[PDB]
Order: C-alpha cells, then structure tokens, then sequence
C-alpha cells in the first residue's frame, strides 16, 4: 500500500526483508561488540534449512505476493530491482514450496498477463540497448537478475512452471525462453559472431552475463522439456548457431588473458547442447545442429581438448572434462551422422 | 482498385509546394529533383522511365556499415568483416525473395528503388541540401545504407496505421533517420532549367502512389510496356534502325556485313514499347489483342505511317506519338495460347491500324549516292505477306542501362571539355571529372571497384560491348577533348610536375588509361585512336603514361603499323632525340 | 527551485523576478580569485547547479524574446560555476547530454566545461566530436564550433592525439561548407576583397575570423609531430597558395600569422620529408617577406609608433619557422640550400639589427638569440661569405 | 459551395436519396461492413459531399457551426464514417 | 463521423430554422464528443415500404 507514496519506506522494507533471508554476516570485533550488547539490551528473554524454513515463514506471511504485485505495479526501477531481488532470495535453493507458490500466485493471479507483460517490455528494452550499444546499461544490467530469478523459478526440472513460463493461458502470451535466446543471440553479434567472429563481441565485461543467459537455458531444457528444446532449435533468431559456434570457435581476445572463463563459457555450452537432446528420439534436432557444427571441426575440438588439459593450471574446469562432454555430444550427434561416426573412431 | 505490393513498379507524384513527378538528372548524377513543367498526372513526362520506382523491403546493413567502416580507418579483420558483408548481402537477396508480393501497411518500412538507375533512394541527416541550407540532403546510392529506410505514413486521416495501402492513395514519407519528410522545395537548379531540388525537411507534402506495373506482371518471359527491343527482319536478316540521313529522320533496314546478322547490334536499333491503356500512367504486360507504339530511344520519336510521296505509304518517325497514326497492331505469325500474353522473342507481323496496311520491306535503297547504300526503304501494303515478318527480340536490362551510363559520362565529359575550353574549371568540376574517368576506366576494365588503384588495372579479357559503346557514344572524342584543350596556357606539360598541377597529371594519366583500356584486342578503335597519334606523340617525354598507351597500340600490329606510321611520325621521332638526346626515344 | 518546479504560468509577474535573481547570482557569484573559489565551493555543497540546470530544460517556444535573456544569464552563471574548478567541470560533465543541442549559447558554456581539463578532453566521446562537426557543416559556418574545437585539442599544454586524429579525419570529410578556403584564383580574390575592409581590424564573428580560426585549428592539430594529420593536411592548403596569401602587400598580420604557424607546423616541423619545402623555390620568398617585416618593424618603431599584432608576428612565429626550418634533421644536407646563400646572411643581419635594438624585451629575446645561433651554424657548414662587420658581430657573441 | 446540405420535413421526395461510395476496396458489392468509411453522393445532383470551413454562427463569441455543401469533384480526403451506437443507449 | 476534420454532424435551430452543421469540440477525444443531436437513422430505400 506505502509503495504508492512512500517508495523509499517500501525499498528499505524489501531491503529488510532480503536481509533478513540473508545468511548471518560478521562486521568485525567492534561491530560484534556493538552486535551483542544492543541484542542483550533489547532481545532480553528468548544451514540451507533454517534458509528454507526463513523462506516457508515468509511466504507464509505473502512475501511471494508482495512481491509479485510490486513488479506488476510498480513504475520506479528502484523498487522493481528490489522486488526481483527479493523474489531470487525467496527461491533460492530451489525450494519446491515457494516454486509452487509462485505457479499458485501467477494462475490465480488476473496480473499474470502484466506481469509477464513488464519481464517481457525489460527483455525487449535489453535487447534493443545492446543492439544499439554493440560499461554496461541499465537495462542489460537488470536482465541479470531476471535472467538468474527465471532460471531459480525453473529450477530443479519443474515442469508446470517451465511451461507456465514458455506459454501461459491469457489473452496475450509472452514467451520468455525465445526473449532469453534472442537476448543471448543479439550479445553475441548474431550472425556476423556466429561466422567466427564472436571473439571480436565477447568480452570480459559481459561474458558473466553470456554464461548466466547460456545457464537459464540449460535450466529450461532439461527436465528434459521438449516444447522448450524445439522452440530454442527451431527459432528463427537462429540462435543455435551463436551456441555450435561459442564450442566450435574460441574467442581469442578474451582467452588470450583470460582462460578460465572461456573454459567456463565452453563447458555451459556443452551442457546446454546436451540438454537440447536429453530424451529426444526425433533426428531434426540434431540435423539442425550438424547444420551449423561440422563432423571434423567437432571431432578436431574434441582432440584438441583432450591435450588442452595443461590449461588446466589456475582453472575451475578441467578441459578435458569439458573435451569429454563435447564427446558424449558428438557420440549422441553420431548415429544421424555417418561422418561423425566414422571419425569419431578410433585409429 | 488494389493494394500496393512488395515488387510492385509505381511512380510518384508530388503535389505540395511544386506538383509534378520526382525523377533524377542523369545516371552519372546522384541529384533527384522534380519537373512540374514535364507533365502531369493527365499527361505523364515523356521519359516516363526515368520516373518509375520499385518498392523493396527492409535490407540489413549493419556488417556492411562495420565493413566500410574498417575500410576507412588486421588483414584477417578485414577479410572477414567482408566474408560477413557478403552472407549479409546474400541474406538480404534471400530474404526480399521470400517476402516478393506482401502487402505494404501504413508505418510499415519500405525502400524505393530507381529502376533506370538500379540505385536506392537515400537520406543523409549530417550532410545538409545543397539548394537549402536548413533540410537535408536527399541522393542516390547505388549499394544503399540506412538512410534509404522510410515509413510510408498515412497522409489521410481515414487512413490509418496497419491499413493496407491502396494505389492512388497520397502518403507521406518519412525516413526512419532523419525523421524528417522529404519535400519538393521551390529551390530551382541553376545548370537545369525547371527542375526543383527535393530535400529531407519539415512539410506539407503529399505523395502519391501511381501504379505502373504489379508485381506479378514483372517477369521476363512476356513482352511488357515500357519494354526496350530491337526489331528484326527475319527474311531480309536486317535490324531496323532510325537515322538522320541528311537533315531529316528516316527509319529503314541497316545493311551488315558480319557473317551473323543478329550479332549486328548498334544502339539506333533500339526501340521501347509502349501498351495502350486507358490509364497514361499504367503499364503492364501486353496482349495480342491490344495496341502497341513504338518509340525510338535514342531520339524519342515514334513511328508512324505517311502518305508516300511518290508502297502507298512509308514507315518514318514523327515527333509526337500521342497521334493516332503512330498506333500500331500486332499479329501472330504462329499458333497462340487463347490470346494469351504476347510471348518474348516471338515472332510478329506489324499492322497499321488506322490504315489497316500491313508493313513491307523494299528493295529500293535511300543513300544511292553513298558508294555502298545500306538504307533500305519500307512501307505499308494492303496485302499481307506471311514472309513478311518482324521479331522482337529482347534486350537485357544491363546493356540499357550501361547505354545510359555511356552517354551520361559523354555528356558531362562534354561538358567539363566546354569548361576547359573556357579557360576556367572549378575544383568541384575537376574532381566530378577525375571521379568520371575512375569510373570510366573501371567501366571499360569490367572490374569491381575494390579499392585498387585505378592506374594499375590489368584485364584478363576485354568486353567488346563497353569497347564499342565507348566508340559510339562519342567518349574517346571527349577524352581527346579533354586531352588537348588544357595544354593547347591553363597547364603546360613542362609544369606538370608542380605539385599545383597534381591533379591535372591524376587527370591526364586516368585518360590515357582509359585509351589503353579502350582499344585492347579491337581493330576499329585501335585504328580511331591511332588517327591521333601525332597529338599522342607531342605529350611524349613526360609523366602521362602516354608511352605506355603508344607501345601498347603499336604493339603487334601489322597493318594499323603500316598504315599510321608515316614520314612525318619518324620526322617527329627525330626532332624529339635531337631536341632531348635521350637514349629512350632511339629505343 | 520553488518556481522552476512550478513554471508553467511564466512559461509578466515570473520574468522581472527571475532577470533580477539572476543578474544578482552572477553578479556576486565571482569576486578577485579566492572569493570566487569560495562562492563556487558554497555553490556546489547547496546544489545550485542542480537548479540551474532544471530551469534549461522548461519548454519554451521557439520565439518569446523575453524569456531568452533569462537563459542569457542561466549559462553564464554556470561559466563562473567551472572557472579553474576541475570537481565543477566534471560535476556537470555527466548531464552533457542536455548542452547537446544546437544553437551559440550553450556552446560558450560547454567550451568551458572542457576548458583546462586534461582529463575530460583526452576522455571525449565520439559523439560530443560529431555533433559539433555535423551543426558546423549543415547548421552553418561559426566560430563557436572551431573554438570548441580547439581548446579540447591542448589541455594543460599536453596535446590529446585521439582528438587531434579524429578532428582531422571527420573535417577533411566534409568540403566547401566546413573546411572553407580560397587557394583558386576567384577565391583569393574575394579573399583579398573581404579583407580590404578590415584594415583597421578584422570585426568578429566576420568571415575572416572563421577563416582564421580554421587556419589555427588546422596548424594546431599537427602539432605533435604526427605522420596522419600532417601528410592529410597538406593537400587542403598546399604551399603554393600559403606563399601567395602571406606575401601579398596588402595582407593583414593575422592572416599571416595563421599561415605562418600553418608552415610551421605542418610543413617544416614535420615527421617526413616534404619534398616542396626543400627541392622549391618557395620558402625563400617567405624569407624575403620575413626581412622585408623586420625592417618594416625597425622603421615603425623608429618612428615612435608599434603595431602589437606585428610585433608578436615578427617576435612569435616567423623566429620559430626559422629556426625550424634550418635545425632539421633534413635541412643539414643543404642539396638545394647551397644554391640559395644570401637570403640566410640577410636573415642573419636583420636578426643580428633587431637584437641590437634596446627596447627588445628579456622574454622574446632568447628566440632571436637561438634564430642567429641556428643561422650561424649554418652559415659555417655552407661556407657563405660573410662581411666583416657582420662576421666580427657575430663572433663577438658566437664564443 | 453550390447546393447546401439541410434538413426537409418530408423524406418521400426524390431530393433526400443518397448513395455511398467505399473509401477502399470492397468484396464483390458486398453487403456495407459496419464501421466502414464510405462517400456520401446525391443521387439527383450527382454531387460528392464536402465541408466547408466558413461557419454559421459569426455572431456567436466562439463559432461552432461548420457549414457543408455538395460540389461536383470527388474528394478522397472528404469521406464520413457511419459509426453504430448500441441499441441500449 | 468526419475523418478530416474530426467533427461529427449535427442538426439543430439555429436561430428560427434546423440546420445542419459540424460541431466543434475542445475535447481530447474528439469521437468521445457523443450528443444526441448528434444521432441519426438509416433507411434503405426498398420497394415495399
Ligand atoms: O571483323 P572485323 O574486322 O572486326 O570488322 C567488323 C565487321 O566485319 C564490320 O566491319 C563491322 O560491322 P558493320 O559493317 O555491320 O558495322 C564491325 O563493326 P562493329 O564492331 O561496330 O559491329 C567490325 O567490328
Ligand atoms: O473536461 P471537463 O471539465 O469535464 O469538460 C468537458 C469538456 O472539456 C467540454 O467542456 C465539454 O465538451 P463540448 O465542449 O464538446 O460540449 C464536455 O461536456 P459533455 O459532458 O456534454 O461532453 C465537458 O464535460
């Protein structure tokens, strides 16, 4: 009710609310002190599960239709920000309890159209600003938390919300798995990236959000979800050619004083390929993606992996892990493809 | 009544400050501007080709802007930045294929396309209008860019944004950049009389869309209005051509002494096909059934039939075509599709309508007194001859338009020779003229123009076409015009080292490139160029690459030897080793 | 503030008022140099700049010819808001985008913002550079813009070599509309036309101030020793025509001065060789001029009388183009030097002649003395004959 | 300006018959779509309806009454559209 | 409803006799200007009555 007029008495009640689902935090020996004496004067009388159980209480309370109605109504991006923030918090960990919660709320709810409609305006308005700049906007900034609370509200292969969030039964329909690729496609300088030059847009600035955009995608595959995996291959944005090119070539510029984030980048998109066809029987799939990643380029960065492993050195991932994910790829990708299978053999 | 479509050809008509159609000065010239004096809607301008547009969709030019823009300001970089101009060029082929024939909405994105020129209409915001100062300028750009971008908005209030548009309706343009709609000011061109500029700016301007040809009529299996053909006499194996013999017109049948008559291809052969319609502003394709008149294209009048002054009547040209004499009808010399549309290269017998004669082909010369007449005489007959028949075989749109090019370039060329003539030449004039032989010699080598210099250009195979059209069309005179007037006090050949004059020697060295270029591997321009050798000759000693051309037109020729060498050619020779003593000229 | 939130009712009461509150802020905003800093500290801690701001973005109609003075003020004041203020300069450098708009006003205020400030300078965005080019070429010809311009190119004595590229690259892009200059025969003499008129002195914002202001921003462009910008520019004014303009009689010193400093900088001080400059007979004349000024200049001031702006001509910039010119790494091998020697021992006796005057001031005195070491060595390299007054004067002071 | 929309007392006489002609194109004379544009034409004059600018009521301090008037040109800018109101109101 | 000059047409006495005019409206909208006035009946001309 406050938001209306007092916006900044809103913002510090969400602020609150955040930290109050936070972890506990320490402000050194002075601050303890200070800490403990104000607990003892006031509080006189008196772990991931009191996290979920914080989480069951506030939703208990409506913290989930707080902040829910706040993004619908609200028109101030301090207070949006604050209510995506909030809205991560409640689902992190995935928790199944504020997951369904938040399906109840945007069913029952008749905003679900607006809602769904201002995610949708933000995407557009992200990927217009890096159309046009290609630092970092406001706009693309606050897609990451969108991009990461969408990925929490798929998270843990929940079917009924990944397919609330592909289509939902309203008068106006939104889409936001395209939105995510064509905003993923768009940052990647879309078919001039995609034909080798991708290198050149990638950079250290945005790759944080490229892996964060590639995650949510792994995140609304698998389960496995064919819509969504049909939907992403079949696009028009053609955006599975930015993801066979983000294997299939390795961005020089970035890589050349940073490594470890393109053997982060390569490992996302491997998953995210692999998703594309966890349980899919149906061969137009991977035709699509042979299309775009060649037999002996994939065969060749397979290899190439394998004896990338003194990359390892001051890495989170090791390339040839992500070198055996690419095979487990292609040895999928192998029985549509005699080619592929004729080299992926040994000598 | 219908709906504008993607590919459709239409023209448009202002009627705000100034009324009249929008066409463009020249193919050389990227200035549009509009003729109210031309004509009007009632009576449409007489070189109604030059005022037709074609609509396209959205292009992207998004890695081409990024291409030119390294261009301006690494080798790898480069390559692959036009690797992608080129998926992107292929890209927007493909994709204005799939959308051929969609409807056009109101706020919908449209580019219009010079049929004549094959050049997107273009709006730049930085550089402003040359007549007017506070508009922007509006050119034409032959690979397009952003600019070319326009929202055809609704100009009626009962028209509103996402209606189809329908044709004859009045709109207003406005490019997606400059915001500003385009406006046909008052400003007049001061070298073109009656043309007034057309400019990006704030208005009350109302388009309107006249449909000349649909979409779907445009193919180039029938035969169409507006079409250009070339009339041949399949029994007398001669093409028909319009001429001026000794001070009038006359039309008649060329003689040709090639062993393939249809090889024999001059540009007086042209002719442009016009359908009758009720409509003077529509086209189309053609029937059998309907009327046909035939224009000349090199001088603009039509054929027609007159009493024969001594073969009762004589084919000629006269001036006006809107007389009804000039009509002419056409009938099928074989068996035909339900009077289906008229097919392309078929044959056709020609009928006077208002006469109902049917033509003929005579004997009798008209030039007896040449020593080898080649004009044959024709007429209209009451009787009609099966044998007597005339095909009508297309030509392509390419060599139209590089007809066009050709004697634009010799008019300007012309123009800037008047100018040196004069004695005085502006610097913009001496840069439109370098800019005119770059492309000139970039014409005649049949390269792209990929950033290669100019001076340095080596032609695996010579295009006999550009040869003999440059030959024809009177540039070589204007090269040799240019060539002479500046050294015959404005420049002399001794200063033509002085940095001053750099631009002069840039001059001199693009013509005698494109001599060089002009008469490779081809007897009767070798022999037209060798006609000025003495003046070739008195250039030699410096830095005009006149050498160069003089060893390459003396270079394996016997005969053009033996001919245009003469004593006073080896006299001159001489007097050059005695005036310098160098070695060279022994060489 | 009050009444800029509320300005829909002004925008007879609401103007006397704001003209005064105005007219009294700028009036007691600056005082000496420290009481300034302090009214500019105060200023900023209340956040005047703020409201001062706001009451520039109120729409207005196009034409009232009241209200306009009040922005007349508005922007002054935020002129004294920058004045030797870095923090203030950058304060309103983050709202820019507001000055990006055409017209002569705001571009005084944003010259300011960008005046002295190596930081923001070196820092400037593509755009703020092709804004101010594009309202040059199509808005017209003014010499706001070429000032702008130039400030932005030396700030704090260093020179940003990105600006001086980019302003090289986007104005040779635009011809006969930006970069005027009358090098043909017509042209220089509507030149010679418009500068008879100004004998007495060029009136500003006149054309020949545009001209001249180009000429300094062309010349001070080049002024880093770069290879791009000066091989680029000597095509737009070839020497030719410098040496016809500068030795015409009835030729004016500010013209001369910008076409001296223009074949200083971009001809003689120079990364690569320039084959006019050397193999021609063409700065020779300029030296001939050089002399004929000196000794136009002893005579005036004989005559009890001094022109200002001839005495920094003479003292400022043809001693530097000497000096320049003869303390090359490519004028050492004289291949055309030695055929020409008697213009240098006129140069050197003149110089000698001007430094034997009284009323030289200490300051510019050591460019004379370098001008007469420089032609010295030269003249023993070349072997010139010297005469023997002028010999035993010159060794007087060579040891 | 030469004849002058009004309004008659008696609906029987020839004088009121109108015709409608569509602003845009139509499939196969149709029947007449609700909310369409259309032309107004008089049948017995043979004259397209147009409005005129000089107002009725100059005595007035504010004038609201916009004249019409039917002349022999066709206008496609001067078109009314029949806008139906509901039954209920 | 008139398109171009967005007036909707309206009989009314004048000073002694009905007129027909289009009304001016200061409204933002100018179909929101609804009047009765404003109303009229459509008759196809039919040949039984
Ligand atoms: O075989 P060659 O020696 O090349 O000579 C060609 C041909 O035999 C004729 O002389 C002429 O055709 P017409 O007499 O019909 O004009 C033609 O001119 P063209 O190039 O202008 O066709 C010549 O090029
Ligand atoms: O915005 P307000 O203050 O409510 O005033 C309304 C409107 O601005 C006009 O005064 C009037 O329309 P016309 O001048 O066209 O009659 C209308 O009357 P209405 O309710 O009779 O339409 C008013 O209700």
């Amino acid at each position: 009710d406050l938001m209306e007029s007092e916006e900044k008495l809103c913002i510090k009640v969400l602020r609150t609310l955040q930290q109050m689902l936070l972890k506990k935090t320490k402000y050194g020996d002075r601050g303890n002190q200070l800490r403990k004496m104000l607990l003892q004067n006031y509080l006189q009388n008196r772990d991931w599960s009191a996290i979920a159980a914080t989480q069951c209480r506030l939703d208990k309370e409506g913290a989930t239709k707080l902040v829910c109605d706040l993004i619908t109504s609200t028109k101030n991006e301090k207070i949006f920000q604050e209510s995506i923030g909030l809205a991560i918090h409640l689902l992190d960990g995935g928790n199944t309890e504020i997951q369904k919660s938040f399906h109840n709320l945007m069913m029952s709810d008749k905003k679900s159209e607006r809602f769904f409609k201002v995610l949708h305006d933000r995407m557009k308005r992200a990927q217009q600003e890096t159309k046009s700049t290609v630092e970092m906007g406001t706009s693309v900034l606050i897609m990451q938390p969108i991009l990461r609370f969408l990925q929490l509200l798929c998270e843990n292969h929940n079917r009924d919300l990944q397919n609330f969030l592909r289509c939902q039964n309203n008068k106006t329909n939104y889409n936001l798995v395209c939105e995510t690729l064509q905003f993923l496609d768009i940052m990647c300088g879309s078919t001039t990236g995609g034909l080798g030059l991708l290198g050149l847009y990638i950079n250290e600035d945005n790759v944080g959000l490229v892996i964060q955009t590639l995650e949510t995608l792994t995140e609304y595959c698998q389960g496995p979800c064919h819509e969504n995996q049909t939907c992403i291959v079949t696009h028009e944005s053609n955006g599975i050619d930015i993801i066979t090119a983000l294997i299939l070539n390795d961005i020089s510029p970035l890589c050349k004083y940073r490594m470890d984030l393109v053997l982060q980048l390569k490992d996302n998109a491997s998953k995210l390929l692999l998703a594309l066809m966890e349980s899919r029987h149906d061969s137009e799939n991977a035709e699509r993606i042979l299309i775009s990643l060649r037999p002996q380029e994939l065969v060749d960065v397979i290899k190439k992996a394998y004896l990338q492993e003194e990359e390892r050195e001051n890495s989170e991932v090791s390339p040839r892990e992500v070198g055996h994910n690419i095979y487990i790829l292609a040895l999928q990708l192998s029985r549509h493809n005699k080619q592929l299978q004729h080299l992926l053999k040994p000598v | 009544s219908s709906f504008l479509h993607i590919g459709d050809i239409v023209s448009l008509y202002a009627e705000g400050s100034v009324n009249g159609f929008i066409s463009t000065l020249g193919l050389v010239d990227d200035r549009c501007v509009v003729e109210p004096a031309a004509g009007d809607l009632d009576n449409p301008p007489k070189k109604f080709r030059d005022c037709l547009f074609k609509v396209c969709p959205m292009n992207r030019y998004s890695a081409q802007k990024q291409y030119w823009k390294a261009k301006q300001t690494d080798v790898v970089l480069l390559q692959k930045l036009q690797h992608a101009a080129q998926m992107e060029q292929k890209q927007n082929d493909t994709e204005n294929k799939k959308v051929h024939g969609d409807v056009v909405k109101y706020g919908s994105v449209i580019q219009l396309l010079h049929m004549k020129s094959n050049k997107y209409l273009t709006v730049n915001k930085r550089l402003p209008a040359l007549l007017e100062k506070n508009a922007m300028r509006v050119t034409l750009d032959a690979t397009g860019n952003e600019g070319s971008w326009l929202f055809i908005q609704p100009f009626w209030k009962l028209r509103s944004n996402g209606d189809n548009v329908v044709v004859g309706d009045k709109v207003i343009l406005n490019p997606v950049n400059a915001g500003q709609p385009l406006h046909a000011s008052n400003y007049e061109l001061s070298d073109n009389a009656g043309c007034k500029e057309v400019n990006s700016v704030n208005c009350n301007t109302s388009w309107k869309i006249n449909l000349f040809m649909q979409f779907r009529d445009h193919l180039e299996e029938v035969l169409k209005g507006g079409d250009v053909v070339r009339l041949f006499h399949a029994e007398q194996e001669k093409f028909l051509t319009c001429d001026e013999y000794k001070g009038k017109l006359q039309v008649f049948l060329r003689t040709t002494l090639r062993q393939s008559a249809t090889s024999a291809t001059s540009s007086n052969a042209l002719w442009e096909v016009e359908v009758v319609h009720h409509d003077p502003c529509r086209g189309g394709a053609g029937h059998w059934n309907g009327l046909y008149r035939f224009k000349h294209l090199a001088t603009g009048n039509y054929l027609a039939a007159e009493e024969n002054p001594s073969i009762k009547y004589c084919l000629v040209a006269v001036p006006h075509g809107n007389d009804i004499a000039s009509l002419f009808e056409l009938d099928p010399t074989t068996l035909q599709k339900t009077d289906s549309f008229v097919p392309r290269n078929s044959y056709v017998r020609l009928r006077h309508l208002c006469t109902n004669t049917w033509i003929q082909s005579t004997n009798v010369p008209i030039d007896i007194e040449e020593e080898r007449p080649i004009r044959l005489m024709l007429g209209t007959c009451p009787t009609k001859e099966d044998k007597e028949a005339f095909a009508i075989v297309s030509v392509p749109v390419s060599e139209i338009r590089d007809l066009d090019f050709a004697n634009d370039a010799s008019s300007m060329l012309a123009s800037a020779v008047e100018k040196l003539n004069e004695g005085f030449i502006s610097q913009n004039d001496r840069r439109f003229v370098i800019q005119l032989l770059e492309d000139l010699v970039f014409f005649v080598s049949d390269v792209p123009n990929n950033g290669q210099n100019v001076l340095d250009i080596m032609v695996t195979k010579p295009n006999r076409e550009r040869q003999k059209l440059m030959r024809e069309q009177n540039i070589l005179k204007q090269v040799f015009g240019i060539l002479k007037a500046p050294f015959r006090p404005l420049v002399r050949l001794e200063e033509l080292s002085d940095q001053k004059n750099a631009p002069y020697q840039h001059m001199f060295r693009l013509c005698y490139r494109v001599l060089r270029h002009s008469q490779e591997d081809y007897r009767k321009n070798q022999e037209h160029i060798a006609k000025q050798f003495g003046m070739m000759q008195s250039q030699i000693g410096y830095d005009i690459l006149a050498e160069d051309t003089i060893t390459a037109l003396l270079h394996n020729n016997r005969k053009l030897l033996e001919k245009h060498i003469t004593k006073t050619e080896v006299e001159t020779f001489v007097s050059l080793v005695r005036k310098n003593r160098e070695p060279r000229f022994l060489d | 503030r009050t009444m800029v939130e509320k300005s829909e009712l002004w925008v007879s009461e609401n103007y006397q008022i704001v003209k005064g509150i105005l007219e009294r802020l700028n009036k007691m905003c600056g005082v000496g140099e420290q009481m300034r800093k302090k009214q500019q500290r105060l200023l900023k801690n209340m956040d005047a700049h703020k409201v001062m701001l706001d009451l520039l973005q109120i729409p207005y109609d196009k034409g009232d010819a009241k209200m306009m003075e009040i922005l007349r003020y508005t922007h002054q004041f935020l002129q004294k808001f920058c004045a030797g203020n870095p923090g203030n300069q950058a304060l309103l450098h983050k709202h820019l985008h507001l000055f990006l708009t055409p017209g002569l006003l705001e571009a005084e205020t944003m010259q300011h913002i960008f005046l002295n400030n190596y930081q923001l300078c070196s820092e400037i965005s593509e755009p703020v550079l092709q804004h101010f080019v594009h309202l040059l070429a199509t808005h017209g010809r003014h010499v706001q813009y070429l000032d702008f311009l130039h400030t932005v190119i030396k700030a704090e004595g260093k020179y940003v070599k990105k600006c001086q590229d980019m302003i090289m690259t986007e104005l040779t892009n635009a011809g006969d509309d930006v970069v005027v200059f009358y090098n043909d025969k017509a042209s220089l003499a509507h030149l010679l036309d418009m500068m008879k008129a100004a004998r007495d002195g060029v009136e500003d914002h006149s054309p020949l101030m545009y001209h001249i202001s180009l000429v300094d921003l062309l010349a001070a462009c080049a002024e880093g020793k770069n290879v791009y910008t000066e091989i680029k520019c000597t095509s737009l004014l070839p020497l030719e025509d410098v040496v016809s303009v500068v030795t015409h009689e009835d030729c004016i010193t500010e013209v001369k001065m910008a076409y001296v400093n223009f074949v200083n900088h971009c001809y003689v001080d120079t990364e690569v060789e320039m084959k006019e400059i050397y193999t021609s007979n063409h700065i020779w004349t300029l030296f001939e001029n050089f002399t004929l000024d000196m000794a136009r200049v002893c005579s005036k001031r004989e005559k009890r009388v001094a022109d200002p702006t001839l005495e920094k001509y003479v003292l400022s910039v043809v001693l530097d183009t000497i000096n320049a010119f003869f303390s090359s790494p490519f004028s050492e091998n004289s291949t055309s030097l030695q055929t020409h020697q008697t213009i240098v021992v006129q140069l050197l006796q003149s110089t000698t002649r001007l430094l034997e005057c009284p009323w030289l001031q200490q300051q510019h005195k050591g460019s004379v003395e370098a001008c007469i070491r420089t032609l010295a060595m030269v003249a023993k390299g070349r072997a010139i004959l010297l005469p023997m007054d002028l010999d035993a004067h010159i060794s007087s002071m060579l040891s």
